[PDB]
């Protein structure tokens, strides 16, 4: 089980080329964050 | 070959979460205000959102009531917010 | 309706224009587009305030009503943009 395979593809869905870039500022902002959420 | 009008919503998409996303980093540290129902407004400091719906993780939420230490204000919840960068 | 069906080069086309957003419980709100959150709608405004200073103020995309364009805007709003953060 790859629980994570349909949200990889609809992010490539929706951004495309860009997907990677997104997902690693999306991860940024959570560390931001959950450092002291 | 050029690029497909889809890949070019793809990139504007794109575009559109990353400034989105720096909005949100662009909150810690902040006050945030709200514009809650009924023309409530409170403010509260920034902890956190989540990065699928728009809830937002606060600490010391001042209301008319008063100082909850800890809240969520969850997004059906809110009509607007502020901030000062 | 009509803000939330939207694609994203039309959301994109919004950006750095000012708006006039009405929401939910006639809330009302004139600024700057910075963004569009392609994943809630929600609309980033900013206002240049009478101090000199800017606001950031999120509409969350289930609350706006209608989105009129009140002026297209010139370089240097985006040059303050860009500083913003």
């Amino acid at each position: 089980e790859r629980p994570g395979e349909r949200r990889q593809a609809e992010m490539k869905r929706l951004y495309g080329d860009s997907a990677a870039k997104i997902q690693a500022m999306e991860a940024a902002v959570q560390l931001s964050f959950d450092k002291h959420c | 070959a050029q690029e497909s009008l889809e890949s070019q919503e793809q990139r504007a998409r794109a575009a559109l979460r990353e400034r989105y996303l720096r909005s949100l980093l662009a909150m810690v540290g902040h006050q945030v205000s709200f514009t809650l129902h009924e023309g409530v407004r409170v403010a509260a400091h920034f902890g956190a959102t989540d990065l699928d719906v728009a809830n937002f993780y606060v600490s010391q939420l001042q209301t008319p009531i008063g100082v909850q230490a800890e809240a969520l204000l969850r997004c059906s919840d809110i009509i607007s917010y502020t901030f000062k960068p | 309706s009509e803000w939330m069906k939207k694609g994203p080069l039309e959301w994109q086309d919004y950006i750095y224009k000012e708006v006039r957003v009405t929401a939910s419980e006639k809330n009302e709100y004139k600024g700057w587009v910075l963004t569009t959150d392609p994943v809630s709608a929600n609309i980033v405004l900013v206002n240049f305030l009478e101090d000199g200073s800017m606001s950031v103020t999120g509409i969350m995309g289930h609350a706006v009503q209608t989105v009129e364009t009140m002026n297209e805007g010139d370089h240097r709003v985006r040059e303050k943009l860009m500083h913003l953060f």
